[PDB]
């Protein structure tokens, strides 16, 4: 039992196997955050449009609501794993846009023939947000982001674990859930203290109430699982950088790819602007064939391995 | 405005991802292989089979993040 | 300027690609073995992704000095 | 200068070649399994297509990798 | 003003990715092995666990080295 | 100047090396199961030498990336 | 001018590092058997654990040349 | 100076050795499936020294580096 | 000054590093064949233990030759 | 200058021992293939021998461009 | 002493090194096949004992050019 | 004068990689000729003629590394 | 003026321990076969000592041209 809007995700959540029963149930999980984080992984509006575009040719086959058969996949859809295919894509490509929005490089590179959008040393253009090709302060933007993203995951995997273990009287599982938020808390103001400031002593003492709240939870649940657990914890909290890695190799790929249609067009014809564009969309033809599979892949990874091995399953 | 520093940076970001490019191939190739088998076998394995294939990247993805790193430190 | 600069930068990138390399060799044969399971019973996802994805911490202790090695720099 | 021209030249040398020796241990692999399967069936040659021209991703990265470096020159 | 720094980070780099490497060649066969158990019986999930888990004192063993040359830098 | 061009040189051969390498690797496993086959069906020439010659696309960019270090050259 | 520190710790890592290697390479196979036979009867975990945990002397050799190195400078 | 004819024979060197490396990884797996065909059937021999001629073309584009190298010193 | 105590350190690592990877080498299929011996029989219990602590003269001559090097450092 | 012989000596000693390299890869396989053959019937000696002797041209390259080399010395 | 000192220290880590990584390698698969005829006969000893320790002469070859080095330093 | 030590370099190598080349070839030849032998007694000059075939790769490294040192 | 007895240490070393590596290789396989023939016949050591042995002039040459760069030490 889900909203309408949370409706399609529950072919997402239930692809997997279903709830132990008596427990909560992740699947508004999923229209909350694997959008988002697939916009910021994407960013590229051009993209987007293509997607609108395969899910206008969805909706037609909804009103051809007969089955779409695809031999090559051994697929059959007939009308409702599609409907909910197209309300995900819907709902998918809006954060797409909008993310594309601060990502504001529009198909690639595309400035350098006639700029849309503006770089800081063109102000009188419309201003882009994050410089995506920048580093100085875009990378360790994102990877902040990315990073603030994984522990607000994680914070609400470990209370929902100990919110299901209070209820179920599974007091060991809520003292591994305690623990492993403490833990976890200590690590990151140990890693903020690492990064490089001042003013130590304050996070020194977070990170020893979050060391000594684990070493209770060790007390609790001794038994040779907890430290390797709570290392594996700590990587899935640096995994969420994915996310800003693919999105920085789908803007080099746009990028570059412009960089070569403008080469054979502005530096050598000054006439051949139509070739080089189509050859520019070719490439970006065979580079989103290529790419889109595992970029719509990672953040639905992260959501199934990060959230779910730890909520239950 | 640096001088053969710069080029060390390159030269440690384009070791960063060809040997997480070599990994995330070695990774695949006996994917792959298993995969091909399985839909050679069954045919509706393509999903599984598909997602263990996919699943490597993440090696060569994080080799291309810390190259982008120090290409920012370039 | 400092050559001290590029040499960490080789030495991270040294360390980040070998650590990759370590994790794509344990999970070529982790993921041969969970494809074969998952062809044979269709019901051992978990315990073969569960075995698939843990020996990932090796890039991750990689990463992680690689950032430290960044910080540094 | 010329001496970090150089070692940039080695460094994107060094990523295209290594990202195309990954490609090449992945197709050896994937494309053994997929001769088999078309000599066996030939209705698995879009399956074994697909198969042997996903790994083209890191020859790819490598690639870009190596055009931002020369980008840098 | 010296380059030493770099030699070290270099030094921790090949230390972290070799050992990061040996594990995962160890852990390749080792969860395989490991798959193969629990796909025939699955009642020996913990052994299978504890014999994949024990390769990682060598990243362990690097990640020491390495912290020693850091606090050296 | 000198080490700029010989420096530009080495990258090119161990880009082009390493691209003909990657190449190899998978041309061995690829045409001992095209040569299988062709000896099995007789009728399969056409698909294993499709297969064999695809992964050629690598030691292709290879060139490329060689010749773009040439004109630098 | 000296860089001897550095190239110290650089053989550090080169030594933890291929002593790590080598005993990961000796416990995959090691613990595949191991795992096999474990399987098998449930009760060979002494001689398996046995044969998997004396390969660690080579990391414990390197360990031993590395404090030495360290304890050097 | 002398550093460029130096490193340039050095690049050229790598590039006709990897080449040749490829090719002969190439040459390995592929003749001997053509010796097994040419002793089963002893009419497949010229498909089977096709298939085994064919993967040097490798070794020609190294050799096309090589010798542009060479023109170039 | 120079890089004298610094390749010393080096050649030391390397010997050490590479002793223990051939001993590595060795273990792993001799261990291997030992605990199918004893999963076997449970009577060869002492041949397997000669047989996988014999290839450990290679780490033995390693650390030799690292302390000699270690002496004249 | 100082460095440009020794240098282009290094060159072309190296291609000529990654050619050789090659070309033994190759011959191992290919001779295997042709011995096993032969000891089924002896007849396919001409063309196990052919097969055989045929990557010697890449051995012959690498010859030629270190001749080549050697010229400039 | 200086740059010589250290890179004959190099070169004598890399022959030691090198010698016993072919003496591990011959020694992996000449142990397990006589472990294997051990654990089928036992009255193989003498022979599997010879050939396991032939291979040392490497080692062997391998300290004489070491011990040439040290007394030539 | 580093001209001299990079020429040895160059040699050692050479012959280095030459010999492990012709040991990957003789690995599997031998094994191929010695599985042979069994019933092959008769047939023992074919393995032996095969086996000592790869050895023109060490010939040619010998070649280039007397070359190397002549002009060393 | 010296800085090159080390270098020539280095290839000494490289030369005399790629021939150890190589002879290892061969070896290996070599024995094993031999010591499966021992295991058979027990009559055939003549045979098997003489394949075994073989493979060691590689070693031998490796020596001579060592022996030649300590005369020229």
């Amino acid at each position: 039992d889900n909203p309408p809007w949370a409706k399609p995700f529950e072919l997402l959540v239930s692809f997997l196997n279903t709830p132990k029963y008596g427990t909560f149930d992740p699947t508004p999980v999923v229209p909350v955050f694997f959008p988002f984080w697939f916009g910021m992984i994407v960013g590229d509006i051009g993209y987007a449009l293509l997607f609108y575009l395969v899910g206008r040719w969805l909706s037609g086959y909804v009103k051809r609501n007969e089955p779409l058969v695809i031999d090559l996949f051994a697929l059959k859809l007939k009308p409702q794993v599609i409907g909910k295919l197209v309300h995900i894509l819907n709902w998918m490509v809006f954060w797409t846009v909008v993310w594309g929005v601060i990502y504001g490089e529009f198909f690639g590179t595309f400035l350098e023939h006639l700029g849309v959008f503006g770089t800081p040393e063109h102000p009188g253009l419309i201003p882009i947000l994050i410089h995506r090709i920048d580093t100085a302060k875009t990378a360790n933007l994102l990877i902040l982001l990315s990073v603030a993203f994984g522990v607000v995951l994680v914070f609400f995997g470990l209370a929902l674990r100990a919110y299901l273990g209070l209820k179920h009287r599974h007091m060991a599982h809520f003292w591994e859930g305690v623990g492993y938020l403490g833990g976890l808390v200590g690590v990151l103001a140990l890693a903020a203290s690492y990064l490089g400031n001042l003013q130590a002593g304050w996070l020194q003492g977070l990170m020893y109430l979050g060391f000594g709240v684990f070493l209770l939870a060790v007390l609790m649940s001794r038994i040779w699982l907890m430290i390797p657990e709570i290392f594996t914890q700590a990587g899935h909290i640096l995994s969420h950088i994915r996310i800003y890695a693919v999105g920085a190799a789908g803007g080099i790929l746009a990028g570059l790819l412009t960089d070569v249609g403008f080469a054979l067009a502005e530096r050598l014809g000054l006439l051949g602007v139509l070739l080089g564009l189509l050859v520019a969309g070719v490439l970006h033809l065979l580079i989103l064939l290529l790419t889109t599979l595992g970029h719509m892949l990672q953040p639905i990874r992260l959501l199934w391995v990060e959230f779910f091995t730890k909520f239950g399953f | 405005s640096g001088g053969l520093d710069r080029g060390l940076i390159a030269v440690g970001m384009g070791l960063a991802v060809g040997l997480a490019a070599l990994g995330t191939g070695v990774a695949q190739a006996r994917i792959g292989a298993a995969g091909v088998g399985a839909i050679a076998e069954d045919r509706s394995n393509f999903g599984t089979a598909l997602i263990f294939l996919l699943l490597p990247e993440t090696l060569v993805i994080f080799g291309l993040l810390i190259a982008f790193i120090l290409n920012g430190r370039l």
